[PDB]
């Protein structure tokens, strides 16, 4: 989840 | 369908929030935490910390404050991933230690959800207010569904029992926990609802007056057993089993009571801040100005029965409005208003026998100056006052073919008395028994499920004899407890060709029953015989043969470093030292006939069914005199032990949440005290030493199957994938066992596994 | 923004090694077309260099996620290969054929498990195509009997998805309404809303008959339209792919054909990278926003 920009 | 439902009460009061989309999704990082002890010397008080550094054999941790300690890796209680929270037994729980089984409990709780399972217990917490989960709909809901179907719920272990009595024709027992305050009255009292609901065959008749009369023998029978000790305000001092009966088509047919072990001590004598049974304080205070008159009644302070303690009242109970009660119920079970006053009249004699004062008279001869008390006894007691004079001082044996009366001082006449208030006590109380079961038990049953409640494993500052024989019941039951699991679980593992073997549980508590109870090598018991044999015997020789026999010889005993007069004995709940002071005076039971043959001669119909009706009264002997009381407990409990085995059974622990009785306020030290003493921490411990987890494959594969290479989440052989994600988790395969439908963990492996998930979904 | 596609080429490494989970749905191309549409020469014709598999029948065996990266200078590199550097196109190829052929059993059959390729070079934009295998009835070949149907079953598990776009590869010179590649499209994207066409062999058509029509989004139309491609292979003194040849062939082809020359600029190679390029990138901006929440959701 830390691999995708939020 | 209300189960699935998630709008309906059954959903509201009996599960989860989570629901679907809710308790799912709510982020997880990384972090663990780690329940600690703020302050070491409360032991069951905790807080939780983060774990902040790692090593060999320890971790180290913040307090919740910033302090800084570390653990033994071997000692450290971790806190559970938070996909634990909530379980609806504590054995899907991963890391099983104390702290976190109860912070499941209280993730429910504070939720509402009273009812939680530990294994095949049913724990069930007080939530000091009423939840609408009891109606005739959640009945329904409950209706022939097992344990696995439903929610944790005290109508889904009434109604396993049920089918299980009908499908083997079987009888069942319900062994049920809890101190006053816990919910246990309540919770027994849903069990007979829920039976009554589902085995009722009232169509035409009605449901009868059955379920109230069973209801209402709960004041009588706590009016004379139970009384306030130094622990709790309402404790039972006897054990009963309730049978709720049904004819062979499995209709409910009456019910029937039986009692065991009444503490008769607690008559003649009570502990500071301790009381007598209730009934006397209730007689006193609300008997009317007439009843006064006539039973020659006064205050508590004017009886030496009830003047001793310094306590004759207890905070928030009114003893006038609680004699009412009783009354009321004497009315129930149908009690005519002349057997109540002959109860009552019994009462009152025995409170005016407790005020007879012996006195040496001219020689060493007990004599009665004051004859006050004796004639008030007599006259309530419907009996002559020379004879039972005589009776007390002047007692016949026979000497050879001649009679001869044994003029006894003032010590033995003193002692007689009160032989003579016990006996009196013990009969009134099986008399009321039988004559309940008069009214509830009129049909020959076919069989029966009978609940059994008896008092809770005991530990006080200084315990004696009463308490070493109350922990030693609940000995006996913790193993048969500890036996039934290992069936179960031998079965479980059996069924899963596991390879893991275990033996029978119920030996753990083999060593702790043997020292008390065992015969070759003798226990305490048997000890405690031989010493109330000869008069060269004190308390003193009685400990020091204990020390010899046990000391550094038996693993459960311990002969303290610093007392001279104490021994202890580790139980399952723990080590209790117990103090041998007067331990020989209380061995002996015996009570002269002539007092027997004094009461025969009564005037009154229910003393005389005390003192003539051969079940009551004698029982027989031992071919030499009389049984020793400890004979007469170890007798007592074996009759309750084999009624038990011829039974399957089911448990249930109700759980006081504090000591305020306020609602939503779980503690856990007040609970981990309960846990503790009514099996359930024992429970666990037996959980730990095998595999508590147990896991359908595909489920595994399901949520872990990206913790390896490739390996579809719903992969067509779900065992294969499962030991793929294991191997390449390099996971230690002594920590797992592979089933024919489940894979088997360790306790702290599954966790360990759901935290690597939780770091993967993180970094992804 | 130049940057959605590599932040996506990196959830895909990232995915590599995680299995088949039905629920788990990235912005991505997928490369669908029966085994005589000649979707490896379109894929070789961005590239500019031979490097797939080449044999009878099928190519793909195992997803080929293929990253192209617009660079100065020109090389590849596998996932798998941690560190290394490809420069012989000839070498990636075989390590294409070697690294299948170590996962499947029957060196005919094929796998789900991804092989991730990316390649830098100054012949192509920015772009990343997941290729599959190739439809085709008559499993000729040497196991499995029921291929035609794992095959199917693999590509159904990308394209029903509803962020995979599907890039249908069809050639001209069959019957276009009896293309396997549009027809699985429109089983999962009745709407055609998801669909990009490409028509190859153009050159190849019967004389006299043009494939016009469809190439106007007038036959079968496509919300995202068709694009025409022609393979007109030259060699250079070598023996191998000359592409700035083989474009200008294309265009030349374009340029001269009475009944395309008017779509010439929305035709060839170039303009097929251009647009993927630009609906990639549209689409992954499209769908980026919610992306996060869903995945940690769908794990």
């Amino acid at each position: 989840t830390r691999l995708v920009p939020r | 369908n209300p189960i699935h439902d998630r709008t309906s009460d059954y959903h509201k009061y009996l599960k989860v929030k989570q629901g679907d989309s809710d308790l799912f999704k709510l982020t997880v990082s990384d972090k663990r935490y780690i329940w600690y002890n703020p302050d070491p010397k409360e032991r069951d008080s905790y807080e939780c910390g983060e774990i902040v550094s790692e090593t060999s054999d320890s971790f180290t941790f913040k307090t919740v404050d910033g302090q800084d300690r570390q653990v033994k890796k071997d000692d450290a209680n971790q806190r559970n991933p938070i996909k634990f929270d909530g379980v609806e037994d504590m054995s899907e729980l991963s890391y099983l230690n104390e702290p976190a089984v109860f912070h499941n409990l209280r993730v429910r709780y504070n939720q509402d959800l009273i009812y939680t399972y530990s294994g095949l217990f049913l724990v069930a917490v007080n939530p000091f207010k009423r939840i609408p989960i009891y109606t005739q709909e959640m009945v329904d809901i409950f209706k022939g569904r097992r344990r696995n179907e439903v929610a944790p719920h005290i109508f889904a272990i009434s109604d396993v029992a049920y089918r299980s009595m009908l499908d083997d024709r079987q009888n069942q027992s319900l062994l049920i926990t809890g101190e006053s305050g816990a919910g246990k009255t309540e919770n027994t009292k849903k069990v007979i609802q829920y039976l009554a609901s589902v085995a009722g065959r009232n169509q035409a008749n009605g449901s009868g007056v059955l379920e109230q009369q069973i209801l209402q023998a709960n004041p009588i029978l706590e009016a004379f057993g139970n009384a306030k000790t130094t622990r709790n305000n309402n404790s039972s001092r006897f054990g009963k089993f309730i049978e709720i009966q049904f004819n062979s088509a499995g209709f409910i047919s009456g019910a029937s009571i039986q009692s065991y072990l009444l503490e008769k001590s607690r008559v003649v004598f009570q502990s500071e801040t301790e009381r007598n049974y209730h009934i006397f304080y209730q007689l006193l205070a609300g008997a009317t100005a007439e009843e006064k008159k006539a039973l020659h009644l006064a205050g508590p302070e004017s009886f030496n029965y009830l003047n001793q303690s310094g306590c004759v009242d207890i905070k928030g109970v009114s003893d006038s409005e609680e004699f009412k009660i009783t009354r009321q119920a004497m009315d129930i079970v149908g009690f005519s208003q002349e057997e109540q006053m002959s109860i009552f009249k019994i009462i009152a004699g025995i409170l005016h026998l407790g005020n007879i004062k012996f006195e040496k008279g001219a020689g060493e001869g007990a004599v009665l100056k004051d004859k006050t008390a004796l004639n008030a006894a007599s006259t309530v007691f419907g009996v002559n006052p020379s004879v039972l004079e005589k009776a007390l001082m002047e007692p016949r044996i026979l000497a050879g073919r001649d009679l001869v009366a044994q003029h006894l001082n003032v010590e033995k006449s003193s002692s007689s008395r009160d032989a003579l208030v016990k006996a009196l006590y013990g009969r009134l109380f099986l008399w009321l028994v039988k004559k309940i079961n008069n009214v509830l038990c009129q049909e020959r049953k076919a069989y029966f499920i009978g609940v059994l409640d008896i008092s809770g494993f005991e530990i006080f500052k200084v315990n004696s004899f009463e308490q070493l024989c109350i922990n030693y019941t609940n000995e006996k039951l913790q193993q048969f407890f500890n036996h039934h699991m290992f069936k179960l679980e031998q079965e479980e593992y059996l069924k899963e060709k596991i390879n893991w073997t275990f033996i029978d549980f119920g030996l753990d508590s083999q060593a702790t029953i043997d020292l008390i109870d065992g015969r070759q090598p003798p226990g305490i018991l048997a000890l405690l015989d031989e010493q109330s044999v000869f008069p060269n015997a004190t308390d003193n020789t009685l400990i020091t043969k204990l020390h010899s026999h046990f000391s550094k010889k038996n693993a459960k005993y311990e002969e303290p470093r610093f007392s001279k007069t104490e021994f202890g004995v580790t139980h399952y709940a723990g080590q209790v030292m117990y103090e041998i002071q007067d331990w020989l005076e209380k061995n002996k039971d015996p009570l002269q006939q002539d007092l027997e043959l004094c009461f025969k001669d009564s005037s009154d119909n229910v003393v005389t069914k005390l003192f003539n009706d051969p079940n009551i009264a004698s029982r027989a002997k031992k071919g030499a005199n009389f049984i020793t009381v400890a004979a007469q407990y170890k007798e007592q409990l074996a009759s309750l032990m084999a009624t038990l085995e011829t039974t399957n059974p089911h448990f249930v622990r109700c759980i006081i949440p504090n000591n305020k009785q306020l609602p939503a306020k779980l503690e856990d030290k007040v609970v981990l005290d309960q846990l503790r003493c009514n099996g359930v921490l024992e429970g666990i411990r037996i959980t730990r030493k095998g595999f508590p987890n147990r896991i359908i494959y595909a489920d595994f594969v399901k949520r872990y199957y990206l913790l390896a290479p490739n390996v579809p989440r719903d992969a067509e052989d779900s065992q294969k994938a499962t030991d793929a994600v294991l191997k390449h988790l390099n996971i230690d395969p002594e920590q797992y066992r592979f089933g024919i439908t489940k894979i088997f963990f360790r306790a702290g492996q599954l966790a360990r596994i759901e935290e690597a998930r939780e770091q993967r979904i993180s970094e992804i | 923004m130049e940057d959605l596609i590599p932040l996506v080429n990196r959830l895909q490494d990232a995915f590599s090694a995680i299995g088949q989970n039905a629920d788990l749905d990235l912005p991505q191309i997928a490369v669908v077309g029966g085994q005589s549409a000649g979707k490896s020469s379109v894929l070789e014709n961005f590239v500019g260099r031979d490097f797939l598999p080449r044999g009878s029948g099928i190519v793909t065996r195992r997803p080929l996620v293929l990253q192209l990266v617009n660079s100065t200078t020109e090389y590849a590199e596998f996932l798998h290969c941690k560190g290394k550097k490809f420069t012989d196109f000839e070498e990636v190829r075989l390590e294409i054929e070697a690294e299948t052929d170590r996962v499947t059993g029957t060196n005919k059959g094929i796998s789900p498990v991804p092989i991730n390729l990316r390649v830098y070079s100054p012949h192509v934009l920015n772009l990343t195509l997941v290729d599959l295998p190739g439809m085709t009835k008559v499993p000729v070949g040497d196991q499995p009997p029921d291929i035609e149907f794992q095959i199917r079953d693999m590509l159904m598990q990308f394209v029903t998805k509803e962020n995979c776009l599907i890039l249908a590869v069809s050639p001209a010179n069959s019957d276009l309404a009896n293309s396997d590649a549009l027809k699985i499209a429109k089983e999962v994207d009745p709407q055609g809303q998801r669909t990009i066409g490409v028509i190859t062999k153009l050159d190849l058509m019967d004389e006299g008959t043009d494939a016009r029509d469809v190439l106007e989004n007038k036959l079968l139309p496509l919300r995202r339209g068709y694009i025409g491609v022609v393979n007109r292979s030259q060699k250079d003194i070598d023996g191998k792919k000359d592409i700035t040849a083989a474009l200008a062939a294309e265009r030349k082809f374009f340029l001269s054909h009475p009944s395309y020359r008017h779509l010439a600029d929305r035709m060839g190679t170039p303009y097929l990278q251009k647009v993927l390029n630009q609906q990639l990138t549209n689409h992954i901006r499209d769908t980026l926003p919610g992306l996060r929440n869903k995945l940690q959701s769908q794990l």
